[PDB]
């Protein structure tokens, strides 16, 4: 153990400014000077000591008590200190400097160990603390988990962010939870011996061959975000799926999900998605992503009367009305597509967040009684009028209306065109292919503010 | 996810300057990442956003002279702006996002970066 046989002043125990003012107010004393006893320390079992710019524990050696301590988002890198308090079961210590957990090697009491975002690459360190159920190391610099083989309680574990090779996990089958995203990972064949997984969420890593997922029929959450998957066929083995993310993927063919009903949130954005009608079934949805897709008919949706979040981004839907039978919409966003009317988003009346930027619309009447909004888009609008003959004087008419249903005049007309309402008129030197004009006004609906604009593109034939 | 703006600075009207945005944690590399900013006593605004694929949203003051880009090896959002007027003056800041195109009630922007724009 490390103690005083005389009291002490804390901050000639605790160095750290920050850490011996911590420490004047844990140990009930007036100021940093105020000496403390041995038996004042041995009072200490827990320390939550997280984000006040601490950059050294010297001291803490001397609360041989302690069990349970934070040490999360601080300017960590010795923990040299620690190397001694064998009672610890539990420690924080996230989002700091630590390269060196040598001084972890002798805890064998711990069986929590939460150590993501520092500068870990050897874990050589972690290998005979073999109570551990909990062992949190993303966001390293780990490329070898060879030192996990014999850590045999594990039930949650998280790594990275360079590792390769996953036969070290083949034999911890107490697995229950998993995190290996952002490694260097091709190979999940290691991953069909963990059959109590319960979670797996494996993002931006490189796996194709999902083969080996088939027996993990526990899983009830999944996530292959930022992968090369395409054929998905084996995720219909996993029934009791509740929440999938196959986000930033190649997939086209959604019919192994089509019998997945206990899904409730199904993540897709970043695919390449044309036909949803394998996703009419899935009634439990309550979120669902499809952004960035080739979606166009989105008719399967109007089926999924649980639906709550809905996100269609970056698509080429121009009729949106199959989301009228949504009721439950609390979220709807679909910028960058081609909806003109949005009279069926009228008695959607739950809805908080409508981003509808970056489509072709021109009328917002029907959106004047969404009076739940809180956050709103509906900047950079875009649609192109049929042709009218080229002549040196055109004229054509503005239909832009505000939510009140007022004309909204031109904010600019292209070609030194002018504006009496409701016509736009151009006086053309000669030929041009094509003319425009802008509007921009800004619109509130409920507590949401935003943009309203756009640019009108008329052709012109020669 | 940590974020940590820098590059702020000062420039003429006309000029270029890059501020940049660097994270710690494994969720920047499939998060939708944004850049706002804010004049003091002005709302916030969202001037940029970017998809993991890399689909863009500008917002109308910006459209044509800001470019916002990312680099997942290095876990850093980038947003190089062109053409700076001094209406262009605020407080930069980076977050993850929801949407691609708004921001949501309770985004995490943390400290920011100042740019100023001098006539
Ligand atoms: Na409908
Ligand atoms: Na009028
Ligand atoms: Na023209």
């Amino acid at each position: 153990s490390a103690t005083i046989t005389q009291d002490t002043p804390i901050n000639q125990i605790f160095t750290d400014t920050a850490l011996a003012e911590k420490m004047k107010t844990v140990l009930g004393k007036t100021n940093v000077t105020d000496t403390v006893s041995q038996t004042d320390l041995d009072q200490v079992t827990t320390l939550q000591a997280d984000r006040l710019g601490i950059k050294s524990i010297d001291g803490v050696e001397y609360l041989n008590n302690l069990t349970q301590i934070n040490f999360s988002n601080n300017q960590l890198t010795d923990i040299t200190p620690l190397k001694n308090l064998t009672k610890l079961v539990d420690i924080l210590m996230n989002n700091n400097q630590i390269a060196d957990i040598t001084p972890l090697a002798n805890l064998t009491n711990l069986t929590g160990l939460t150590l993501f975002n520092n500068q870990i690459t050897d874990i050589d360190p972690l290998k005979n603390l073999t109570n551990l159920n909990r062992l949190e190391l993303s966001s390293n610099t780990i490329s070898d988990i060879s030192a996990l083989s014999g850590l045999t309680s594990l039930q949650q574990l998280s790594f990275g962010n360079q590792v390769t090779d996953l036969k070290p996990l083949a034999n911890l089958t107490t697995l229950e939870r998993l995190d290996i995203s952002s490694n260097k990972v091709s190979d999940i064949s290691v991953l069909a011996k963990l059959t109590n997984l319960e979670s797996l969420i494996a993002t931006n890593n490189q796996i194709s061959d999902i083969t080996p997922l088939g027996i993990l029929t526990n899983l009830d959450e999944l996530s292959l975000n930022g992968n090369q998957l395409k054929d998905i066929g084996t995720l219909a083995s996993l029934t009791n799926l509740t929440d999938l993310d196959l986000a930033n993927n190649q997939i086209s063919n959604l019919a192994p999900l089509s019998g997945l009903t206990k899904l409730t949130e199904l993540k897709l954005g970043a695919n390449q998605i044309s036909n949803i009608s394998p996703l009419a079934g899935l009634t439990a949805l309550t979120n669902l992503e499809l952004n960035e897709n080739q979606l166009e008919d989105i008719s399967p949706i109007s089926n999924l009367k649980n639906l709550t979040y809905l996100t269609l981004y970056f698509n080429n839907i121009s009729d949106i009305s199959p989301v009228s039978s949504l009721t439950k919409l609390q979220r709807l966003f679909f910028y960058n597509n081609k909806v003109s009317d949005v009279s069926s988003l009228a008695n959607l009346t739950n809805i908080n967040w409508l981003s509808a930027g970056h489509n072709q619309i021109s009328d917002l009447t029907p959106l004047a009684n969404l009076t739940r909004i809180t956050q709103l888009g509906l900047n950079d609008q875009a649609w192109t009028n049929a042709p009218v003959n080229y002549k040196a004087n055109v004229s054509i008419p503005n239909t832009v209306k505000n939510v009140t249903g007022a004309l909204i005049a031109p904010a600019t007309i292209s070609d030194g065109g002018s504006y009496t309402e409701p016509d736009i008129t151009w006086n053309l030197p000669s030929y041009t292919n094509e003319v425009s004009y802008t509007f921009s006004q800004p619109v509130t609906i409920g507590k949401g503010t935003t943009t309203f604009s756009g640019t009108v593109t008329q052709p012109l034939k020669a | 996810l940590q974020l940590v703006e820098s590059g702020g600075g000062l420039v003429q009207a006309g000029g270029s300057l890059t501020v940049s945005c660097a994270a710690s944690g494994s969720a920047f590399s499939v998060n939708v990442m944004g850049w706002s900013r804010q004049a003091p006593g002005k709302e916030r605004e969202l001037v940029a956003g970017i998809t993991r694929r890399g689909n863009t949203y500008y917002a109308d003051t910006v459209k044509g002279r800001f470019t916002i880009s990312r680099d997942n090896a290095k876990n850093t959002l980038y947003l190089q702006m062109n053409s700076l007027k001094p209406e262009d003056t605020a407080m930069y800041y980076c977050a993850a996002l929801a949407d691609i195109a708004t921001m949501g009630p309770n985004d995490y922007w943390g400290q920011g970066t100042q740019v100023t724009v001098s006539g």
